[PDB]
């Protein structure tokens, strides 16, 4: 989980490969004794990576450790579907403006369920007569929903970004 | 056993001056009868749809009455509202059609046998309703268009000079012009200038060296086995839609992994250096194409069960991958890591798995004997020992035994760039096929 | 586990399209793999995973006396596997036609109507059915487990849930071991039918489970769903087409106990279209009924076919109600005789797709002699979704309000004849 | 809607309950609906919690009034929208500064 | 964007681009690309758009960059087939006063 | 095309209508006729369904 295949611009063509892996935290010494040096400064060649997210091919090792500062910020749910949460976001940061208005629906599965759970137990409406109980249309009532508010479906539930 | 053979066949003209496109053309057509081939004379249109229901008798092995052959030349053959893009998909992808009997049973007319190309029955004929032309139609639908030219016909403007009812020339697929003195042939694309000489091909011999005459050209790419897998072995009908033709060297190195597969499975040999061997396209090649063909054409044939095209990372796992669904239908990735990726190896259907080196080696430090061990498989690395020597190379000696050990490669040992490995002889074995 | 394949089947097979499309493709390689299986366990009766082709006439007639389906040699699913992943797609078209050769004796096939296909192209139709007889292939069934997986699917989202229609199989028995049961009227699926066999699996079938039905499809997979648990050859067969218009058998029987649900207010052009005044199953009647309803063509029907011990359990949407003259008169045919015995409300929903409550009508050729309802509207347990379920031993309560004519306040009891004619002929 | 749903086990199912004077906002999309939290309250699944950082002038009661002193901006719910700049940002007339005495 | 519809006419005018889901700010791009300042266009969005964020509040800027967009007009719930909600009318011209309208 | 039952033949439409369905000369604008053009299912079920 969270480990990089970091080394080396030494021998720009994969030459002097060397180092597996690294969780995090990650320094430069302990990376630097794992390689040893390139006769000068120019590692942590970017190759391959078990990261939850994307990442880019020269990230200094520092940024590396920032970035999963802030998903160890994160709660592990969240942690889990970051994948899905950055396609509507562009960065963590970002995310960690509005990582307080994210709605969470383990108890939620379709947009259907979204639907009664806003209706029948939020009491959005109040009175459910049992001449009108079944006729509430959860299907146009979350087409509504889809279209206004921000809904990813996820594998733990459904994350609705509300602003 | 091969298709482009080392030696190199002689060149003889057929003149009966070429200046005339009627004289020549009937030795070349007596030259195909002596390879084998049959001239007839259906100088029509309705009789040549009947030679289709004549071939088909030989082909599927079945036997049609005329209302079903109405049917299937109406809803299948000659769809009248259909151009040359779909036309050529049903050449390359939907060369077999269902069909219901009177008797309600289903059978699956083909129109190439693609596993068995000596089955196929080929005929060649000739001018008639313009110009004077030949045309190979194999199996009923005529496929290959040759046109001779004049001394005065330059190569450049072997395009530039020149370039419903009938619907049923829509199947021609190739464009293989000549002149004379030059013979170039391309796919089902007409642009003007920029499909001109120099993105068609000459004919080369073995390793690198063009072919100028006719009937050496045809002792060499108008032969049975030759022509068939031209028109399917080697043909990439791209979803562009656009189809391509592999480079002749390209096929010959191709045939030269193929058949290195066939001598080296049949000697039931695995895992020597010599049993591998190695690639020096550096460029010219699309190796990813031609990875891509070499790879399907493995998966299809059948001696083994996976093929890992592996590569290293920095941004080409997901670049060919993304080459590769241009090559539409099927390519395992090895997104995202070794997890499911043993799921991956767990699955077939989709046979070609393409990851990073470093996946493997984080497959290849633990994980204890995968259950594809002691399988037939073939490596299909890139970037040949002279850029991989390390924990892959020694555990895949130490692991792994039956393997098929090969790879492309713009890495062997040079004298300009070589910082980035061991050696390739004694670990590859030696050097297979090399372009300019 | 049972929950466990039933999730198998909730996700894997499901793919890669709306599950009314594919549910033909799915339930046909299951049935496939039935008959292989039991047609394996079947030849054992030395070691037949895998066959040999030395098919012997004078043996292979057994089966067409016995279970009237020689799969083949070695054309079985497991046979198959092997050959999985190849081509190509008709090899089981073939395999549909020859075991449905079969003319000796009572075909009863035509029958494995399902592939045909879309599909778009040939390797795609070939990709697809490896999938399927794949994710078929990869199931764990162990061996009687498997027609409860045919009732998970077709319990699919889109039908007469299990305990209503225990209700109606404890309303159609009580103090009977008796030749023949059963017929059915617009069988619809022999889900209903199925608990017929567990109530028969006890001491022994008794003749044919005798359905007619509109749909082909439906038909089908009726056929097959009846076929999946373990039951014979011989006797247990449905009918293509209505009944309103042509039932059959007519002559075969008078029967001894029927069950039912009719469809919903579908439509019939034959008042007098034909001369159905002068049949046999409406001239009692004396009116024929309106184009509105069916409902009542099938009741004249039922009680046409029905003996001493016949009773009827039919169920209802509430438009008999009184609904006027005609229906008055049905009503009073009914209450002519003691015909009609006891009618039960239920509440709603406890219905797939519907809202409203619905009644249950029985019905026999037997005095009381008078209507004893025995009718609630809670409970009715109401607690799981919606109306969901009338539990066990909670359908035992109400079969022990059934059993000897009570009258139980806050619940329905008996009412004078005098009295309902004093009404006019309500419920 | 109403303040009151009946009730349920308050052990271990950390509702909040404690400062016997907050108030709330319901609806989400309606924002019109106020109550202050009398006693001790739950937390259910729309209330959005509205107390002071300064207990010291604020007297929410005063500001469960002054909610309501504009019903013609605040008290409003017609459309699926959120509103928090709107109850958030400003503004309120205050007797500041004769704060907090 | 993956293809080189990142450096388009018109998404390189826009700065950030049009996300997974609410590309509907993609067409009034679009509609700017097919433009001139007489004659005017009429567009409808239904009303997800106050300017949604910094993910579009440059989209937004760059709208108002100059006045790119012209004019705005709500609309009624229903007035539609179900929706039953509004949408927002945004009429494009370069034809400026210049004066913001909210003429709605 | 509309007038009896019992006659020959069945199809007639989905395919050849060809002369106003493909009609390249000139102007074509082609998938310009996907409705009813010639097949077809039955011998006059189908022809006297058209009829009808």
């Amino acid at each position: 989980d969270m480990q990089v295949y970091i080394a080396n611009l030494g021998k720009y063509n994969e030459g002097e490969l060397v180092g597996a892996w690294f969780t995090f935290p990650i320094d430069f010494e302990e990376v630097k004794e794992k390689i040893g040096l390139n006769d000068e400064y120019e590692e942590y060649a970017i190759h391959d990576y078990e990261l939850p997210f994307t990442v880019d091919e020269y990230t200094s090792i520092g940024e590396l450790n920032r970035l999963w500062e802030m998903v160890s910020e994160l709660p592990e749910e969240l942690q889990s579907e970051l994948s899905a949460l950055l396609t509507h976001f562009s960065s963590i940061e970002e995310l960690s403006e509005h990582q307080e208005d994210i709605i969470i629906h383990s108890d939620c599965d379709d947009m259907y369920d979204v639907a009664r759970y806003y209706i029948e137990e939020t009491g959005a409406l109040g009175e459910v007569p049992a001449s009108l109980q079944n006729y509430i249309d959860y299907q146009a009532y979350g087409r509504d929903l889809d279209l206004s508010g921000t809904f990813i479906s996820t594998n733990h539930g459904i994350f609705e970004i509300v602003y | 056993n091969f298709i482009v053979l080392d030696k190199y066949i002689k060149a003889e003209p057929t003149g009966d001056s070429y200046q005339s496109e009627s004289d020549l053309e009937r030795e070349l057509i007596q030259d195909l009868r002596n390879q084998g081939y049959e001239f007839i004379s259906v100088k029509s249109q309705s009789a040549m749809l009947a030679n289709v229901r004549e071939q088909l008798q030989n082909l599927n092995g079945v036997v049609f009455n005329d209302s079903e052959w109405r049917r299937f030349t109406e809803q299948y053959l000659d769809n009248p509202s259909d151009g040359i893009l779909d036309k050529t998909r049903k050449i390359h992808i939907d060369y077999i059609c269902d069909f219901i009997f009177d008797d309600e049973r289903l059978e699956n007319i083909y129109l190439i046998d693609k596993k068995n190309l000596m089955r196929n029955k080929v005929q060649i004929i000739q001018q008639f309703e313009n110009r004077y032309d030949v045309t190979i139609l194999v199996n009923g639908l005529p496929l290959v268009q040759i046109e001779l030219k004049k001394r005065g016909v330059a190569i450049r403007e072997a395009f530039n000079q020149i370039h419903s009812e009938n619907s049923l020339f829509k199947y021609l697929q190739l464009f293989v012009i000549s002149n004379g003195t030059d013979t170039r042939y391309f796919a089902n694309t007409t642009k003007r200038d920029k499909n001109s000489f120099d993105f068609t091909m000459n004919w080369a011999k073995s390793d690198n060296t063009l072919i100028k005459d006719l009937k050496d050209f045809t002792a060499t790419c108008f032969q049975k086995h030759t022509l068939l897998n031209v028109l399917v072995n080697y043909s990439v009908f791209d979803s562009s839609q656009t189809l391509l033709v592999m480079r002749p060297y390209q096929i010959a190195a191709t045939e030269r992994i193929l058949w290195k597969i066939k001598s080296s499975f049949t000697a039931k040999n695995w895992s020597k250096p010599e049993s591998g061997g190695y690639i020096w396209h550096t460029t010219g090649s699309g190796k990813t194409l031609t990875s891509f063909k070499a790879a399907r054409l493995a998966t299809e044939l059948d001696f083994i069960d996976k093929v890992f095209f592996v590569v290293d990372r920095k941004d080409l796992d997901y670049q060919t991958m993304k080459e590769y669904q241009r090559f539409s239908p099927d390519s395992v990735n090895g997104s995202e890591n070794t997890a499911g990726l043993k799921r991956n190896l767990d699955k077939d259907d989709n046979k070609i798995i393409v990851t990073t080196i470093q996946k493997l080696n984080n497959l290849m430090k633990a994980e204890s004997d995968l259950p594809v061990y002691n399988q037939q498989v073939v490596f299909i690395f890139d970037e040949c020992h002279r850029s991989q020597f390390g924990e892959a190379q020694k555990n895949l000696k130490k692991k792994f035994k039956r393997y098929y050990q090969f790879g492309f490669t713009g890495t062997p040992i040079f004298p300009e760039n070589a910082l980035g490995s061991e050696t390739t002889a004694s670990v590859f074995g030696r050097e297979l096929h090399s372009y300019v | 586990e049972l929950h466990r394949q039933i999730w198998q089947i909730a996700n894997d097979v499901r793919g890669s399209v709306d599950g009314w499309d594919f549910k033909q493709y799915v339930l046909g390689a299951l049935f496939y793999r039935f008959i292989s299986e039991n047609f394996s366990s079947y030849i054992e009766a030395t070691d037949d995973i895998k066959d040999d082709a030395i098919k012997t006439k004078g043996y292979f007639i057994y089966p067409s006396q016995l279970f009237c389906n020689v799969a083949a040699k070695a054309n079985t699913n497991d046979r198959l596997n092997a050959d999985l992943n190849s081509i190509f797609v008709a090899i089981e078209s073939s395999a549909y036609g020859y075991p449905s050769e079969a003319d000796i004796k009572g075909l009863f096939a035509d029958f494995d109507t399902t592939s045909n296909r879309l599909g778009n192209t040939v390797k795609d139709k070939n990709a697809r059915l490896a999938a399927v007889l794949k994710g078929v292939e990869g199931l764990k069934l162990g061996i009687d487990l498997f027609g409860d997986a045919y009732e998970f699917l077709i319990s699919n989202y889109a039908f007469t849930p299990q305990h209503v229609s225990k209700l109606i199989a404890q309303l159609a028995m009580h103090g009977q071991t008796h030749v023949n049961k059963i017929y059915d009227p617009a069988a619809g699926s022999g889900s209903l039918l199925l608990q017929a066999k567990k109530q028969f699996d006890n001491h022994i079938i008794e003749e044919g489970f005798f359905g007619q039905e509109i749909n082909h499809t439906t038909y089908n997979l009726a056929r097959m769903n009846m076929f999946l648990h373990n039951i014979n050859y011989d006797k247990f067969d449905i009918k293509l087409g209505n009944t309103l218009t042509e039932p059959h058998f007519r002559d075969e029987k008078p029967f001894d106990a029927i069950v039912s649900n009719p469809p919903y207010s579908v439509k019939w052009i034959g008042s007098d279209d034909p001369t159905l005044i002068n049949d046999e199953r409406f001239a009692p009647a004396g009116v024929l009924a309106p184009k509105s309803k069916a409902d009542f063509a099938f009741v004249l029907h039922a009680l046409n076919y029905l003996s001493a011990k016949g009773r009827a359990a039919i169920v209802c949407f509430p438009g008999i109600f009184y609904r006027g003259g005609a229906e008055q008169k049905i009503r009073q045919y009914l209450v002519d005789n003691n015909y009609v015995e006891t009618v039960i409300s239920l509440a709603p929903n406890l219905f797939f797709g519907t809202t409203i409550a619905v009644n249950i009508l029985v019905l026999s050729k037997h005095k009381t002699d008078t209507n004893v309802q025995f009718i609630d509207a809670s409970e009715l347990f109401k607690k799981e979704t919606n109306n969901n379920i009338l539990t066990d031993a909670h359908i035992e309560q109400i079969m022990q309000v059934f059993a000897s004519k009570e009258d139980v306040a806050h619940l329905a009891k008996s009412v004078a004849f005098e009295t309902v004619v004093a009404n006019d002929y309500n419920l | 809607g109403k303040t009151f749903i009946l009730g349920y086990t308050n052990e271990t199912h950390g509702i909040y309950q404690a400062s016997k004077a907050p108030v709330i906002i319901f609806d989400d999309f309606t924002t019109a609906n106020k109550w202050v939290d009398f006693d001790f309250k739950a937390k259910s699944s729309a209330m959005k919690m509205v107390t002071s950082c300064d207990d010291n002038k604020t007297l929410l009661k005063y500001v469960y009034y002054w909610l309501n002193t504009l019903p013609s901006e605040f008290a409003e719910g017609d459309h699926k929208r959120q509103w928090i700049s709107n109850y958030s940002q400003k503004k309120i007339p205050i007797p500041c500064p004769d704060n907090p005495e």
